[PDB]
């Protein structure tokens, strides 16, 4: 079955070049065109661009027009994309899409890859802070407990409660890019007020890029 | 950037079936051109080369297909076609048919069933590096008429006429003692056109005197009355 | 002795004439960092009574001052200001970083990048026609490849 | 270029009914159009290509049509796996200029739930919970159209608040909103009253939760 | 000229053993070399000249040797007054271009002591002047491998901090390090240092002394 495998995560710095590959499989890499599309968080698809598997006859987009180089390779059947001079507005998830037609024509995109989260900023480690509600914040017989993680740029963190044993009422908010250039989100869980003081709630924060694991008791 | 030349032989009554937006029996289950085909349908008659007084088991038409073919799709498989509710894991039964059949092109057949060779030049219009060199400019040579000439870099103005200058077989420039760049050999062909001045001279106005009259005559010194009243 | 100055594509030329100009007070207005008098001499500007004294002003980058010369090519020498080869005048330049540089950056000074042709000597164009960098027609909208000339 | 614009940009319907999302253009794209479907957390899939025929691996419920400069998708019956974002793309022949639009989100029609307003004071022993990160919780609400107001000693504050909205939950079709007002320690100790004003369609009156330092 | 380079540049030994510091060259300097000794706080003294014979006023423990392009000093027994920095200089005959190397420090071998981590918040008297300097103290450590990490509210500030390292004490053979992060008063009010990460060989884990301002 045709499955386009791409790379994983990739961090960069302003004024550089990122090399992302997207290997083909299932079909003969001589007859079908490929396209490279960008998907920004909150936005939609932005740029087109086709790479010929046979020769170097490629066609970059119009927004970049000179700062992206898409090469071809028939040895391992893998495409490449090297965007140069990444700015603070190029951080997005790049995809590789095939075409339903052959070499000459091109109608649309049918087979897509998996994405590559490319970001341009400095990375650090997370910092977990407990969120304790006041005594007058108990409305409707329910109370909410949460943990505010902050100062971490990469966001693969899955804030689980009680090592994953507590899943009901758990709401994980998306990460918000602060002014200092570091993402931060909050994860709260709604529990009855009768369980306050009797049950121990611990929020498990795991950050793989920095290998930081902090368990904060609420 | 790159033109894909696809050649194939078809029947004599389907020359126009392979066209942008056409539903033909050899245009839907075979090589199909899309609605954006920016090439040509250059074709010719081959009733002399591909014709043979025999059964003509050389060509086929590939009618039996499970689904419609995509544009520029080349199916090399030879699987047994299945119409419906009749699987043929071995030989083709009564409901199963082979996806190939002999295309009998008899020499006695008239227009409509003759072998025609059709080749479509798929012109790719992707913005990409063009020809390794670039469009070669080419202009027909004009003879007796002053033209500014630039042959292989021999820039100059003059009348390019026919010459008896049998050049030794290896030269090109052709100069004089007063170092004037006369005869030049055609860069393309092996013709030698000797150059001449662009018909220049001197204007002299003959005046009998303003006191007498005002009618004057102009003398063009060095003109045969061809390069521009009595 | 002014504070408001246009960009490099604009000139705001004030024709100083019909009044006896003295070129000795210009040395007391502000300390200049460049004095290039092509055709004339700074010491003998007083006695020389020229007919028309054209005075233009524009802000330019420090690395672009060397392009202001008669018969000089460059980015701000062929598309923003073309000096004639027979230019007879002085070139006064002085740094103004203490008045035209804010901590958040000042984007009020525009410069033209590239056109289909080069400017002739003594020409001024304020047309804001958006450039078309490609083979697709741009219907007057700044998009992907349709970049503004300023 | 061809600015593909979608007018609704928010198609709030119920699972089972029919949907019609429009994506018009200017140039004649009657035979040059494609339709995609991007689900949150994966890659966009091909829904309808060439704007007239059906794609491969697509259920019969997806039916596309349109010609000229006005196109729309006619879904037969909405399913829980159909709520996603759809795009549109035209295919220029000579210039490779494949452009897209903005996207239309497909919502689930339910009752108007009231937002459960909760406010959390900054905890001690860890300075003001990450440099005065006052959290105001807004959970269980359907029509996401509420703006959070921060009042410090009856004074309205703006520019220092950050909001985070989760996606639509597949269990109750509600949303969650968290407002974070970032301040300093001196500004926190200099004031006493901190209030979070919530104004939502499901609330007959703005609910304001406040606490005393 | 002849680039006199010393490979070790740090000779950590114990008083009583033997030392061998090498200073090689390129040109034939077998008979053209001099050896000095510069103690901290005074002028360099002549240790061995001509690289083959002994100098005047030099104890018998200093013994030099070497020939060709590889030279080394053979100290008999190290003494507390011998721990200093040594240099090498060749004597070019025609072009007077006497060059030197980089210097090799002689350390005292002891046990690996753990650095005592202390942090000092800026006083109010300094905050009134408009500046804020957070001093983090690192005293009593044997090897000089105590890098200091400043994360103001978990934000790396490499470059804005100045480190000061004292010389080796003659009492316990330990070092002292003071890291002072210079910031403005506005930054100290809006942010918080909260971190002084110390990573040293004698510590099994990086000790991050944290506090609340």
């Amino acid at each position: 079955q045709v499955q386009l495998v791409q790379s994983g995560a990739e961090v960069k710095k302003p004024g550089a070049s990122v090399k992302v590959s997207c290997k083909t499989s299932g079909y003969t890499f001589t007859d079908h065109y490929m396209y490279w599309v960008r998907q920004a968080p909150g936005q939609g698809l932005e740029w087109m661009g086709v790479i010929n598997p046979d020769a170097g006859s490629v066609t970059y987009a119009q927004k970049f027009q000179g700062r992206v180089t898409m090469t071809s390779d028939t040895s391992t059947s893998t495409v490449y994309m090297e965007l140069s001079s990444l700015r603070s507005e190029d951080t997005a998830v790049y995809y590789c899409a095939r075409d339903l037609f052959f070499i000459p024509a091109a109608n649309s995109f049918d087979y897509w890859g998996q994405g590559t989260l490319v970001t341009v900023s400095s990375t650090k480690g997370p910092s977990v802070f407990p969120l304790a509600p006041s005594s007058k914040s108990t409305s409707g017989g329910t109370a909410a407990l949460g943990c505010l993680v902050k100062d971490y740029f990469p966001e693969p963190v899955t804030v689980s409660w009680n090592s994953g044993a507590l899943t009901s009422g758990v709401h994980t908010f998306p990460a918000v890019l602060q002014s200092s250039g570091l993402y931060s989100l909050s994860s709260v869980v709604t529990v009855p007020s009768s369980s306050l003081g009797t049950q121990t709630y611990i929020c498990n924060v795991n950050h793989k890029p920095s290998n930081t694991k902090v368990d904060k008791k609420v | 950037t790159n033109v894909y030349a696809d050649s194939f032989v078809i029947r004599g009554n389907e020359v126009s079936q392979i066209a942008p937006g056409q539903t033909g029996n050899i245009a839907d289950y075979n090589y199909k051109l899309p609605d954006d085909f920016t090439g040509c349908v250059i074709a010719w008659n081959s009733n002399k080369l591909d014709s043979k007084p025999s059964g003509n088991y050389n060509y086929l038409y590939r009618l039996f297909r499970k689904s419609k073919l995509k544009p520029f799709e080349r199916d090399i498989s030879t699987e047994i076609y299945q119409a419906g509710n009749k699987p043929c894991n071995g030989v083709a039964g009564s409901n199963c048919y082979s996806p190939l059949q002999s295309y009998g092109f008899r020499p006695t057949y008239g227009v409509g069933h003759q072998p025609y060779r059709v080749v479509v030049l798929s012109f790719e219009l992707l913005h990409a590096p063009a020809t390794v060199c670039g469009p070669k400019k080419s202009t027909n040579l004009v003879k007796n008429k002053c033209v500014n000439f630039n042959f292989n870099g021999l820039t100059g103005t003059g009348v390019l006429t026919e010459s008896n200058k049998k050049f030794l077989p290896f030269q090109q420039f052709g100069r004089d003692i007063a170092d004037t760049t006369d005869a030049v050999r055609d860069p393309q062909t092996l013709e030698i056109l000797d150059i001449t001045p662009c018909s220049f001279g001197g204007v002299s106005v003959i005046t009998p005197g303003t006191n007498t009259s005002n009618q004057v005559a102009v003398l063009y010194q060095g003109v045969n009355c061809t390069e521009v009243s009595n | 002795n002014a504070t408001t100055f246009a960009s490099v594509y604009a000139w705001n030329r004030k024709r100083i004439s019909n009044c006896v100009a003295d070129y000795s007070v210009i040395y007391n207005f502000a300390p200049f960092f460049a004095f290039k008098c092509y055709g004339v001499s700074p010491t003998k500007l007083n006695d020389l009574c020229f007919t028309n004294v054209y005075a233009d002003s524009f802000v330019i980058r420090g690395n672009e001052v060397s392009q202001i010369a008669p018969g000089q090519t460059g980015n701000i020498a062929d598309y923003n200001y073309k000096l004639p080869d027979d230019f007879t005048g002085c070139v006064i330049a002085w740094n103004s970083n203490k008045l035209d540089s804010k901590p958040s950056g000042n984007y009020n000074y525009l410069y033209r990048l590239f056109r289909k042709s080069k400017l002739k000597p003594f020409e001024r164009d304020i047309s804001t026609e958006i450039y078309q960098a490609g083979n697709k027609p741009c219907n007057g909208v700044a998009g992907s490849n349709c970049y503004s000339p300023l | 270029e061809i600015v593909l614009t979608q007018s609704p940009a928010t198609l709030s319907l119920s699972p089972g009914e029919r949907a019609t999302l429009s994506c018009r253009a200017s140039q004649s794209v009657s035979s040059y159009l494609a339709w995609y479907q991007q689900k949150p957390g994966q890659a966009p899939r091909l829904l309808i290509y060439d704007a007239t025929n059906r794609a491969t691996g697509i259920p019969a419920r997806f039916s596309g049509s349109g010609s000229g400069t006005d196109f729309t998708l006619t879904i037969s019956s909405l399913e829980p796996e159909d709520f996603a974002v759809y795009y549109c793309q035209h295919r220029s022949n000579w210039p490779r200029m494949f452009t897209f639009g903005q996207g239309t989100k497909l919502e689930i029609k339910r009752t108007v739930a009231a937002p459960s307003v909760f406010i959390f004071p900054p905890s001690d022993e860890q300075l003001k919970s990450g440099t005065a990160s006052v959290v105001c919780l807004l959970n269980n609400f359907y029509p996401r159209e509420a703006k959070v107001q921060w009042k410090v000693d009856n004074a309205l504050q703006s520019g220092n608040s950050q909001e985070s909205v989760t996606e639509q939950d597949s269990k109750d079709s509600t949303y969650s909103l968290s407002s974070t007002l970032t301040l300093s320690k001196a500004d926190y100790e200099k004031h006493k009253v901190y209030a979070c004003e919530v104004t939502h369609q499901g609330l007959s009156s703005p609910v304001t939760k406040s606490f005393n330092r």
